[PDB]
């Protein structure tokens, strides 16, 4: 349904988004 | 008659370019 | 009413810890464990 | 250099005839 | 309301903590005091997030009424 | 009905793309950095075709070139078959999608039969072409650098610009980009009103339009007749190298240094291409 | 003469001219004759300078494909070369200034070929997004043609008015230029990549349907026109030595040996591609007889 | 806050981004390098 149409994007995308986030700092 | 929104989305699109035009010339002048 | 209540709270308690979860799974030694992706020093 | 000279006055008898013509619009 | 702006407040709390971190310690490492060391003043910075949430979110159910 | 079959499928493939483009690394199937954790960029990143080392195995989660273990089915590299796989699959799922929705409503399939031509277009250049070569290794990669890389090996192992099938496919995709383009124009000029374009093109180009579906029709065929041309090509390379190769002007400037060919140049160019790489 | 002009700018004509046209049509007819004439019986054009000449006429052995009008030489630069500048026909003929005589009418011809255009269609009573679309192949071939030789300073490396010659054209270039990781060229591809897919889209929508669309087709018609505008303002870029983006060897580890990318990869085939050969200390046969 | 304008959603991102997403990452950037040791 929408819920999950939406939420198994959505669930993972925040989850990515803050990895990326900290690797722009992990870098040496 | 008033503007489209797709015009102010290409608006925003187009001025993508300056942004990084921009950054680049400010981090040419750092060095 | 109560139901935007209970929508705004549940997505008040997932986003942030989930967005830290992400910072902290890549901050420590596990992205590199988990996916065998190699650090840095162990370059050759 | 006569063919320069031909050269010559073609273009710039083409490029007069054109801007004249271009000046008095009939239409 | 006020846990909207109880979250607010702690997730800049967590970030400024963060930065603190990232600037003070990244000299010469001792572990004299684990408090006082990068990866441990990020172990508190994360902690002290998680325990922000917590606090706040217990706050909110013993204060708002019924929503349950 | 076949709406639900491509999308699982699909989300799975996007899914594996993203996975791969910021962890899995290609250290041990290309000796590259290939994603965001090492600290690639958006233009390096990609998901790395397997190694040579298995062949033409499909590198499963359950098959034992990984038994089950998750760093080394990425390591091993099964996340390109993964992908590639997944994403042909919901590719397939779309274009039944198309034809199921063109049954619904009632009308003939055409966006289908024009959706065709993508659906070729990848099972040629990414499956058939690998499948005709040794191994995955020299399958091209998901990403912007390493479909560049693939272009250039292709140029440099088949001339593949001399291909006919290349050639035409070429001027089917500037043939679409042009008729698009004019379309659009004309469309907005007259803003029916179909008469001023007809007498337009027929006083500046003479050969003008007979009918506006006419038109559309050969802005519809122009294109995906391009690209069925182009994957008829590469499938050939696989299996017969479709390059007219003019040896005759190669054995005439062979041996006499005052005659040369761009042909003959060309040829240059890939010989010492293929030098290159030992 | 008052009639002579009425049928120029007259819109009942069978084929239109214009005022535009007056001009277009001489330097169109000039252009193709001379291209045919080079084309079919053109001597053997040296184009580096030393002593390898290059041949690109049919009379000299060539086919279809392998045929190329062959650009000006080396010895000329980037110095305007008429005929009357030539102490006789041969060296002309040698020195290749007929390809820069087809050049120069032909873009005259294609800026004339523009004017006629607007002219017709402002004379028959429409706005003219035409040329506004007319305008990018204009662009894009000033670049490749003109404003990319005076870039690299001659005229020698301008693209061949042939088919082989197009395509040594485009490898050298990126062999010299790395145009495939420059943005340009990737909004070049964009461009044409979304005009045949709107194209196909459009196509089947009205024929199924075969018994917003204003700007419908005003968005369909404007990328293709938009990425060819990027892509030639990418090459001029690309004349005067600026090149795409280099990634090469931006990876290294704690000690500092560089890691490797697709990036790295491709500026290891542009090399491989500018020197057509093995790189040194690969045993050459040390003693010959 | 809305208003009839064309695109009216985007202050409501917008403004939040130059006004609190903006500001806190540009700040924090910039205390970053300023206190960066050595490489004088
Ligand atoms: C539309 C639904 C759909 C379809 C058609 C497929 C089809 C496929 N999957 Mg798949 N998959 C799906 C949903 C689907 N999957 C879902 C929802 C998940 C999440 C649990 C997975 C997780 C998954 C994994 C982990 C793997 C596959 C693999 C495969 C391929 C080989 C497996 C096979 O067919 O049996 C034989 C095949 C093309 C394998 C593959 O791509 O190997 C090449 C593989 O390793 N799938
Ligand atoms: C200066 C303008 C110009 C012209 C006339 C051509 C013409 C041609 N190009 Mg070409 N090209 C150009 C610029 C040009 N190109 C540029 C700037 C680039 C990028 C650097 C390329 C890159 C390119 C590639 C990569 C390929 C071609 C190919 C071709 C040929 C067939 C494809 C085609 O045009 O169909 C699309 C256009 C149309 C369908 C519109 C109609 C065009 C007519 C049919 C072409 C005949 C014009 C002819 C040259 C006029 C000569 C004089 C005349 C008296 C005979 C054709 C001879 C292909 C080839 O080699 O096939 C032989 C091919 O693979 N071109
Ligand atoms: C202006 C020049 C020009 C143009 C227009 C083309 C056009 C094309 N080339 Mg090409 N090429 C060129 C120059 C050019 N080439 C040069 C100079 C080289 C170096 C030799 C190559 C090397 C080259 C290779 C190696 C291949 C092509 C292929 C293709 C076709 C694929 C289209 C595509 O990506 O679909 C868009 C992408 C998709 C539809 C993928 C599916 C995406 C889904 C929908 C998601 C297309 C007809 C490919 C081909 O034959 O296609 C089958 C191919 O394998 N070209
Ligand atoms: C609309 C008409 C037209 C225009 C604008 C041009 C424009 C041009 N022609 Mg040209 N030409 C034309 C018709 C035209 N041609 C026709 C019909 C013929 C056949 C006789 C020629 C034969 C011709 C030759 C043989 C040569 C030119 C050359 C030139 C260039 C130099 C201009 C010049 O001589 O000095 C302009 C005037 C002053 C500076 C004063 C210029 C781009 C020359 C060239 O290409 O140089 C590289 C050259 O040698 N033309
Ligand atoms: C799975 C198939 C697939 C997918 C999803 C894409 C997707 C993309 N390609 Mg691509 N491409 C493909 C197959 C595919 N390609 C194939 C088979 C070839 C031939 C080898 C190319 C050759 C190609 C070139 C030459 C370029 C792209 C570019 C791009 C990007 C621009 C958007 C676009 O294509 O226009 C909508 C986009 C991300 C462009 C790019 O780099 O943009 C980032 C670009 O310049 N592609
Ligand atoms: C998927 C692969 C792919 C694709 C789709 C493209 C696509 C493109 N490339 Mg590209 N390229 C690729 C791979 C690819 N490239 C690779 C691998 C390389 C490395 C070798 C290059 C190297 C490369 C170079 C070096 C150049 C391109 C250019 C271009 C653009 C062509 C623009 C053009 O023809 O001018 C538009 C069309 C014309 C100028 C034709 C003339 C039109 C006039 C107005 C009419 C002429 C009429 C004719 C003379 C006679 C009429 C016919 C009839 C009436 C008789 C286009 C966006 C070119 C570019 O950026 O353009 C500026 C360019 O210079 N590419
Ligand atoms: C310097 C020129 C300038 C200025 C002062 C403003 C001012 C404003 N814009 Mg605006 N805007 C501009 C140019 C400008 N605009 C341009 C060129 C565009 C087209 C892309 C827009 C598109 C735009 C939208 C779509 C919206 C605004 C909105 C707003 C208001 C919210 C605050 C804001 O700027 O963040 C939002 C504005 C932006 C993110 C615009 C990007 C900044 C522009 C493109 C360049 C500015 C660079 C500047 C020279 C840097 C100087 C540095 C200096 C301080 C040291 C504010 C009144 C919002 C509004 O009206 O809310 C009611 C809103 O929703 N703007
Ligand atoms: C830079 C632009 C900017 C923007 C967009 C806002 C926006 C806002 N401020 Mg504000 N503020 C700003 C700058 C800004 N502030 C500055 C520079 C100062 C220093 C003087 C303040 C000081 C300030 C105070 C002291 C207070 C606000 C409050 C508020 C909120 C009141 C709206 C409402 O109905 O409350 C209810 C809004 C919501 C329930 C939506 C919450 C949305 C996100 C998740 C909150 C984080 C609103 C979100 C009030 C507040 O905290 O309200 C929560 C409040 O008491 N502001
Ligand atoms: C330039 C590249 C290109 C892209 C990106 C593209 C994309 C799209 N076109 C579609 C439609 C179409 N395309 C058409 C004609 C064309 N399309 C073309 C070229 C493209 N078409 C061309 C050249 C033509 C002319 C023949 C038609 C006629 C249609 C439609 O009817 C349809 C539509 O309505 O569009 C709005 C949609 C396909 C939906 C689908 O199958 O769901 C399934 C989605 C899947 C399976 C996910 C794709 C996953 C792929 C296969 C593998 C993974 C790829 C990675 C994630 C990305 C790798 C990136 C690297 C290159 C760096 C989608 C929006
Ligand atoms: C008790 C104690 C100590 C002593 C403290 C004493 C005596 C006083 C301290 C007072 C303090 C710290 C007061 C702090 C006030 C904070 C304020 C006023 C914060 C306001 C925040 C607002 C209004 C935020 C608004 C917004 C948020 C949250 C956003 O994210 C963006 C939007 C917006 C701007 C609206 C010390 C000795 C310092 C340490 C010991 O461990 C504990
Ligand atoms: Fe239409």
């Amino acid at each position: 349904v929408r819920w999950l149409a939406v939420h198994t994007l959505a669930v993972p995308s925040v989850f990515f988004v803050g990895a990326i986030a900290a690797m722009q700092f992990i870098q040496r | 008659m008033a503007l489209s929104d797709t015009q102010i989305l290409a608006a925003l699109v187009v001025a993508l370019l300056p942004a990084f035009l921009a950054f680049r010339l400010s981090t040419e002048l750092y060095k | 009413i109560v139901t935007s209540i209970r929508y705004w709270v549940i997505h008040s308690i997932t986003i942030p810890m989930l967005f830290i979860a992400g910072w902290l799974f890549v901050s420590t030694g596990l992205a590199y464990d988990a996916f065998g992706t190699p650090r840095p020093d162990e370059y050759f | 250099l006569t063919l320069k000279i031909a050269v010559y006055i073609v273009v710039g008898l083409f490029i007069s005839l054109f801007i004249f013509g271009f000046l008095s619009s009939d239409p | 309301g006020g846990l909207i702006g109880a979250l607010a407040l702690i997730l800049v709390a967590t970030a400024a903590l963060s930065s603190y971190g990232l600037v003070t310690f990244q000299g010469e490492q001792g572990s004299g005091d684990t408090l006082q060391t990068a990866d441990g003043w990020s172990q508190f910075a994360a902690g002290f997030f998680v325990g922000g949430m917590g606090g706040a979110f217990v706050a909110y159910f013993l204060l708002e009424n019924l929503s349950v | 009905w076949s709406g639900l079959l491509l999308f699982p499928c699909a989300f799975m493939a996007l899914g594996g793309w993203l996975t791969g483009t910021t962890f899995v690394t290609s250290w041990y199937t290309h000796g590259l950095a290939s994603s965001y954790l090492e600290g690639a960029n958006f233009l390096t990143v990609a998901v790395s075709s397997p190694a040579d080392a298995f062949g033409h195995s499909l590198l499963f989660l359950w098959g034992p070139e990984a038994q089950g273990n998750l760093t080394r089915w990425f390591q091993i590299g099964g996340l390109w078959p993964f992908v590639a796989l997944h994403g042909a699959f919901g590719l397939i799922g779309f274009m039944l999608r198309q034809f199921e929705i063109s049954r619904l409503v009632g009308i003939r399939p055409y966006n289908a039969i024009a959706f065709s031509g993508p659906i070729a277009v990848f099972v040629s250049v990414f499956l058939m072409y690998p499948l005709g070569q040794s191994s995955w290794f020299f399958a091209p990669s998901f990403g912007v650098a390493g479909i560049f890389r693939f272009i250039l090996f292709l140029q440099g192992f088949h001339n593949w610009t001399l291909n006919p099938f290349h050639m035409m496919g070429v001027a089917g995709i500037l043939g679409g980009a042009l008729l698009c383009a004019i379309h659009g124009a004309t469309v907005e000029n007259t803003l029916y009103s179909m008469v001023t374009a007809n007498r337009f093109w027929s006083q500046i180009f003479g050969i003008a339009f007979s009918n506006k579906r006419w038109l559309h029709f050969f802005m519809l065929f122009v294109p995906v007749t391009g690209l069925w041309m182009s994957s008829v090509g590469i499938v050939g390379l696989a299996l017969n190298l479709r390059a007219y190769d003019f040896v005759s002007q190669e054995l005439r400037a062979a041996e006499d240094p005052e005659f040369e060919t761009f042909y003959t140049k060309n040829i240059l160019l890939n010989e010492g291409m293929r030098a290159w790489m030992a | 003469w008052e009639q002579f002009c009425q049928w120029v700018t007259s819109t009942n004509n069978r084929i239109y001219v214009g005022w535009f046209g007056t001009l277009m049509i001489p330097t169109l007819l000039t252009a193709t004759t001379c291209f045919i004439i080079a084309f079919i019986a053109a001597p053997p054009v040296d184009i580096d300078g030393i002593r390898e000449p290059v041949a690109g006429s049919l009379l000299y052995g060539n086919n279809i494909i392998s045929g190329a009008v062959v650009p000006s030489s080396n010895a000329i630069g980037l110095h305007f070369y008429p005929i009357w500048e030539a102490a006789s026909l041969d060296e002309w003929l040698y020195n290749g200034g007929p390809y820069q005589l087809v050049v120069f009418h032909f873009l005259i011809g294609i800026f004339c070929y523009m004017g006629r255009q607007w002219e017709l269609s402002y004379r028959l009573g429409m706005r003219p997004w035409i040329c506004v679309a007319y305008s990018a192949p204009v662009s894009a071939a000033t670049a490749v043609f003109l404003i990319y030789p005076i870039g690299q300073g001659s005229f020698s490396d301008g693209m061949p008015l042939g088919i082989s010659g197009t395509f040594n054209f485009m490898i050298v270039f990126q062999a010299e230029h790395n145009i495939l990781m420059h943005p340009f060229h990737m909004l070049g591809v964009a461009g044409v990549f979304g005009g045949s897919l709107f194209s196909a889209m459009h196509g089947s929508l009205v024929t199924s349907s075969l018994v917003n669309s204003r700007s419908l087709h005003f968005f369909l018609g404007a990328w293709p026109v938009i990425g060819i505008w990027f892509t030639a303002m990418g090459v001029s870029t690309m004349a005067f030595n600026l090149n795409g983006f280099n990634f090469n060897q931006s990876i290294l580890d704690s000690q500092g040996r560089v890691i490797g990318t697709w990036a790295d990869v491709l500026n290891r085939a542009n090399i491989g591609f500018e020197v057509m050969h093995e790189r040194n200390a690969h045993n050459f046969p040390l003693d010959l007889a | 806050m809305d208003g009839s304008y064309a695109a009216s959603y985007l202050p409501w991102i917008l403004i939040p981004m130059v006004g609190w997403l903006f500001p806190a990452v540009t700040m924090g950037l910039l205390f970053i390098h300023i206190e960066s040791e050595g490489e004088g």
